[PDB]
RNA sequence: UAGGGGAUCGAAGAUGAUCAGAUACCGUCGUAGUCUUAACCAUAAACUAUGCCGACUAGGGAUCGGGUGGUGUUUUUUUAA
């Protein structure tokens, strides 16, 4: 063992799909098993964002974003913690926290 | 040697069809007997924001590319080169979750000029929408980006980038398309996201001088 | 050479691999309600009146 | 009354740039690269070499009367990381800290509608 | 359930339940006596079109075909059979 | 196999790294191939490592597709539909 009723990832139906490049693994890799994450924030950080709204020459403007997403190998998901090892069960789970 | 002691400077003007003619400064240079400097940078862009020019703050996002296309005194004047989202504000107003659409059509103006345009545009979902997303059919969609073609190239003939331009500033064609459109389907954010230049034909200095005063 | 005498309200949480770090609220006296969240290194309590000639480094919490 | 250079930085990795123009850019001034403020050739990256180069910055931009600016992060971006490397931000605060003013500030990775096949090999990049 | 009968349930269960299940089959579509309003005339339309028939000759129109059942015009008595 | 396509990855080949060696791991480029038309090959951990038909045993609570019934839930438009 099998492990995982899925398999690992998300594909049915659907027979074979488009893969994915690994930011990090630099690997290939389908968009299923993928394991995708928004970071976002602050172009700015907490620190500094006092000497922005301070010397800027805006009596405010905002703090504007910085978008993005992520794909990753799964070995570079667990090498780096992103991903973990949930035991068997704590496996069947799916929440964010 | 020194690379700012020969480095004559210059001032931004732009159309007049906006606030605040003034941007800020530029940077050039000087010649000999035979050979000149003012030509030697014009044609050259500019691209601030929408914001230093309207004044306004609502626009706080989203910038203008001129063209200066010619001099005067040190007073160069401008001509509209394209429009631009922020950057970010575009990526932003993308989630997962729900359809995104898309926009476009190119155009002889008449000022004979020839301009492709970017409509973005969402599904949004109902104020009261079970269901977690907000998606669209397809042939509906099919149906959205023909409506999207005609609204644009009617507001392009009744023309002319000057009375174009005051079209894009208080973000008209932005209503004409959600009222034709809701006789469809619900939809937001609706942009024009670009905007760029290809044909534009010979310079007619006062077709542009008549821009100021 | 600017003297801002703080004083400590809220000694936090342990810090450091090796404890040298206590985390530390604090009040300043000399200006009360900024409340900011320096650190330091002492075997610390509530009211060590502290010194820093830095007002503001506001810090975060180093393994 | 005050005038506007625009910016002109960027940090991948292993170097950085702070690289001052005019508000056009077909013109520029003052440009200081990473390596320059740091020779140990190691980290070329670093959190401090842009910090001493932002000043550089403001030395020659306090320099030909530049009061005031507007200001642009790229990443490598390309294919590469639009994962901004350490630099953007020290630099985005000491440029703050030496009397400059700021304005406007947005990204600019370059990013792809796909296509370039992205170095490395199937397997990958691996130690 | 341990148990029912299933001769006669309810006169609900059917309604909701599909055609062909109600143990006896038996449609749904029926017939729809109609007066364009101009004549008196009355042509026996069907709640499920393909066809749209025209009245009688008056050349009217009456009544789309869709999906399943027409969509009717405005006028039309349409009394059911 | 012969045409088209040849972005990206990327055996092979080249490399710089690490290393006692390193022809491998790490990094950057890279034909070929990945893609398609037309023709071959017929193998796989082709995996539930469980032949199919059937017929019978013991409880549940989910779900996809149908169908039946409940003066069943909203939709409200006037009641339905």
């Amino acid at each position: 063992p099998k492990k995982r009723a899925s398999n690992g990832r998300n594909k049915k139906g659907r027979g074979h799909v488009k893969p994915v490049r690994c930011v990090n693994c630099s690997k290939s890799i389908p968009k299923d098993k993928a394991i995708k994450r928004m970071a976002i924030r602050n172009i700015v950080e907490a620190a500094a964002v006092r000497d922005l709204s301070e010397a800027s020459v805006y009596p405010e403007y905002a703090l504007p974003k910085t978008y993005n997403k992520l794909h990753y190998c799964v070995s570079c998901a667990i090498h780096a913690r992103i991903v973990r090892v949930r035991s068997r069960e704590d496996r069947k789970n799916r929440a964010p926290p | 040697v020194d690379p700012f002691t020969r480095k004559e400077w210059f001032d931004i003007k732009a159309p007049s069809t906006f606030e605040n003619a003034n941007v800020g400064k530029t940077l050039v240079n000087k010649s000999t007997g035979l050979k000149s400097a003012s030509d030697a940078l014009k044609g050259r862009v500019v691209e601030v924001c929408l914001a230093d020019l309207q004044g306004s703050e609502d626009h706080s996002f989203r910038k203008i590319k001129l063209r200066v296309d010619e001099v005067q005194g040190k007073n160069l004047l401008t001509n509209f080169h394209g429009m631009d989202f922020t950057t970010d504000k575009l990526r932003s107003m993308v989630r997962k979750w729900q359809t995104l659409i898309e926009a476009n059509v190119t155009v002889k103006t008449s000022d004979d000029y020839v301009l492709r345009i970017f409509a973005i545009a969402f599904t949004r979902a109902q104020a009261n929408q079970v269901k977690a997303h907000s998606y669209a059919q397809s042939s509906h969609i099919r149906a959205i980006r023909k409506v999207i073609s005609e609204i644009l190239t009617k507001e392009v003939q009744g023309s002319t980038l000057a009375q174009l331009t005051s079209k894009l500033i208080p973000e008209v064609i932005n209503k004409e398309i959600e009222n034709a459109t809701k006789d469809i389907f619900p939809l937001q954010n609706i942009h024009v996201r670009k905007v760029k230049l290809l044909k534009q034909p010979k310079f007619d200095v006062g077709a542009l001088m008549a821009l100021h005063g | 050479t600017p003297v801002t005498l703080a004083k400590v309200i809220k000694v936090l949480g342990r810090t450091g691999s090796r404890g040298g770090v206590t985390q530390v609220r604090v009040e300043f006296l000399e200006d009360t309600s900024r409340t900011i969240v320096r650190n330091v290194k002492g075997p610390v309590r509530e009211n060590d009146i502290l010194v820093l000639m830095e007002s503001e480094r506001e810090a975060r919490r180093l393994r | 009354s005050q005038v506007f250079g625009v910016a002109r930085i960027y940090a991948s990795f292993n170097d950085t740039f702070v690289h001052v123009t005019d508000l056009s850019g077909k013109e520029t001034i003052a440009r200081v690269t990473g390596g320059m403020k740091v020779k140990a050739d190691r980290d070329e990256s670093s959190p401090y070499a842009a910090m001493l180069a932002a000043q550089d910055v403001a030395a020659k931009c306090k320099e030909v009367g530049i009061t005031a600016v507007h200001v642009k992060i790229r990443a490598t971006g390309g294919t590469r990381t639009k994962t901004p490397g350490p630099g953007g931000q020290a630099a985005l605060r000491a440029l703050a800290r030496s009397g400059l003013r700021i304005g406007r500030i947005e990204d600019v990775t370059p990013v792809p509608s796909d296509s370039t096949r992205k170095k490395g090999g199937r397997r990958g990049r691996r130690l | 359930v341990l148990v029912q009968d299933l001769l006669h349930p309810t006169a609900a269960s059917e309604a909701r339940k599909h055609k062909l299940k109600t143990l006896v089959q038996g449609p749904r579509s029926y017939f729809l006596d109609v007066k364009c309003p101009g004549c008196l005339n009355i042509t026996t339309v069907f709640s499920h079109a393909q066809t749209a028939v025209t009245c009688e000759s008056c050349s009217t129109i009456l009544c789309t075909p869709t999906g399943g059942k027409a969509k009717l015009s405005e006028g039309t008595s349409f009394r059911r059979k």
